[PDB]
């Protein structure tokens, strides 16, 4: 199969340039069964084509007419990888950029989208990065003896979106509910993450949020006890 | 080698022009382009293959040709013909198209 | 450019039964010279990539379960899933790869029909080490219920709050086909060393009369 990672930062300033990379494994950029698109997500547009780069006998672009002048898909052959480059960055550009695969193997200028890259939350904001503060959200004393108890963290006041959150470094899984964030007053992040576990393991069993805010390199640790 | 284009020819809005090439060596590829975009390929191998934005109005023509349909003022300018060849590699044509 | 339309914006099924979406592009993606229809399905899960099910309106793509289908052709097209399950639970695209620049659906959201489930109703007093930091955010968890549609009031010594709480809740569960909604409610720490009882009253279709979860601030 072909796997696409993605790279480059979300927090892009008013005016200043967006830059992403897409990685490819599994194929070549040069590929005569292939092309190179970035599209983008957001609730207002919806999903929208950014633009494409892909090579037959000489290398071609295609880009939107709501982007030209602005963009930029540049393929590396050295590094198997394709760029994404948006210059004079606006609020209006704040998207989920994904990078992907269209499988042009029957008609060799046109396909699906068959491989998808993970997709890279863009905000564009002037706001500084701000790491979380993260408390805990401890199992009530009054909770139902051989039945169920909640737990969870409160991550607040977090800048750029997202954040990640991990029970006992991955290990439970089940029963768990990270919310989705909502943006607050102050203009900073906000997000609950709770867990239903058996009232009866409280006292043997810890528990421990592991929070990561990679646009600020923060990780935070919280461990959540009764009490 | 061999360059022999149709020439700068012209044709009136609304109506279709034909764009012509003839090249000595196998030809594996042939790109149609409109000045900088591509138009489409003829591959040796695998065929016609007409580009998403001229599916609408271009169609394969007689021989390695094209054939541009609904024209516009948009579509005056320099076209090329490119030849992808082995052993003697590739050979470019220039036709100029006036409307 | 082709226009995609969505006939269905949402689509509520019960567990095993069929669900077809519509699709209709605003001029014909069928080329005659290879009789093919330039149309895509594409399904996307709350947080993760669209992922390619159908191309060319009816094949199906490697690795996609056949309760997954194609059907209709030229700018009218059908997704069908034969027997939905709970973890197709998502948001379906169609999209026109004919002419440039390729142009997608405004999608369709199919979501289960299920049994009423009452939320299990939860509060979280501010924690201490908050509260030394100056701010206090108080909690309510309603835990896996069914319909999404629920009221959750919060009260400070029997008074309604307004303008100082904000609610978030999951997407409907890959599994149970449940919700889950969180409400916090946030004051100032002099704030919330003012007053005494918080309260969460919930009013949901699963309960018979409002459950209210309570606390006294200091150690209850």
């Amino acid at each position: 199969e072909v796997q696409l990672q993605q790279s480059g930062p979300g927090l892009v300033k008013p005016s200043q340039t967006l830059s992403l990379t897409c990685a490819i494994s599994g194929d070549s950029v040069s590929s005569n069964s292939a092309a190179w698109n970035w599209i983008r997500q957001s609730p207002s547009r919806g999903l929208e084509w950014l633009g494409k780069t892909y090579y037959r006998f000489k290398w071609y672009s295609d880009y939107a007419v709501s982007v030209k002048g602005r963009i930029t898909i540049n393929p590396d052959t050295s590094k198997n990888q394709f760029s994404l480059q948006l210059n004079s960055v606006t609020p209006e550009d704040t998207a989920v950029f994904y990078c992907t695969r269209e499988s042009t193997t029957y008609d060799l200028l046109a396909g699906p989208f068959d491989y998808w890259g993970q997709g890279t939350l863009v905000t564009v904001s002037s706001a500084s990065t701000k790491g979380p503060s993260v408390f805990p959200l401890a199992p009530s004393s009054k909770s139902t003896s051989g039945g169920t108890a909640a737990l969870g963290c409160l991550v607040k006041d977090y800048f750029p979106e997202p954040v990640t959150v991990s029970w006992n470094s991955g290990a439970l899984t089940s029963g768990v509910h990270t919310f989705p964030a909502v943006l607050q007053s102050s203009g900073l992040y906000s997000l609950s993450s709770v867990v239903t576990v058996p009232s009866s393991s409280l006292g043997t069993q810890t528990y421990i949020c592991n929070v990561n805010h990679k646009p600020s390199n923060t990780k935070v640790d919280k461990k959540v006890e009764p009490k | 080698g061999t360059i022999e284009t149709t020439g700068n020819i012209s044709a009136e809005k609304g109506g279709s022009i034909i764009l012509q090439c003839h090249l000595t060596a196998q030809v594996t590829q042939v790109n149609w382009e409109q000045q900088d975009q591509l138009l489409a390929i003829c591959n040796a191998d695998l065929g016609w293959h007409i580009s998403p934005s001229f599916k609408d109005r271009v169609a394969p023509g007689p021989g390695l040709g094209l054939t541009l349909q609904s024209l516009t003022v948009n579509d005056t300018g320099e076209y090329f013909c490119i030849y992808h060849t082995y052993p003697d590699g590739t050979y470019t044509g220039r036709i100029f198209l006036e409307v | 450019d082709i226009v995609m339309t969505q006939s269905p914006d949402s689509l509520a099924v019960s567990l095993g039964e069929r669900a077809t979406i519509n699709c209709k592009s605003s001029q014909t993606v069928l080329y005659s010279s290879n009789n093919k229809k330039y149309l895509a399905w594409y399904q996307q899960k709350p947080g993760q990539p669209p992922n390619l099910l159908i191309y060319w309106a009816s094949t199906r793509e490697s690795g996609v379960p056949d309760r997954f289908s194609g059907s209709g052709s030229g700018t009218d097209f059908t997704l069908t899933i034969s027997s939905l399950q709970a973890e197709d639970v998502a948001v379906y695209y169609c999209q026109q790869y004919y002419s440039t620049p390729f142009t997608f659906g405004p999608g369709t959201k199919v979501e289960i029909k299920r049994t009423v489930a009452a939320p299990s109703v939860f509060i979280f007093p501010p924690s201490d080490e908050q509260l030394k930091s100056g701010t206090a955010s108080v909690v309510c968890l309603l835990n896996n219920f069914y319909p999404r549609e629920a009221k959750v009031q919060w009260k400070v010594d029997n008074a309604l709050q307004s303008g100082n709480s904000q609610e978030s809740v999951t997407e409907q569960d890959s599994k149970d086909s449940t919700y889950s909604l969180s409400s916090t409610l946030t004051l100032s720490k002099a704030d919330y060393e003012k007053h005494k009882v918080y309260a969460c009253e919930v009013t949901h279709q699963g309960l018979s009369s409002p459950v209210t979860k309570s606390f006294n601030r200091g150690e209850c």
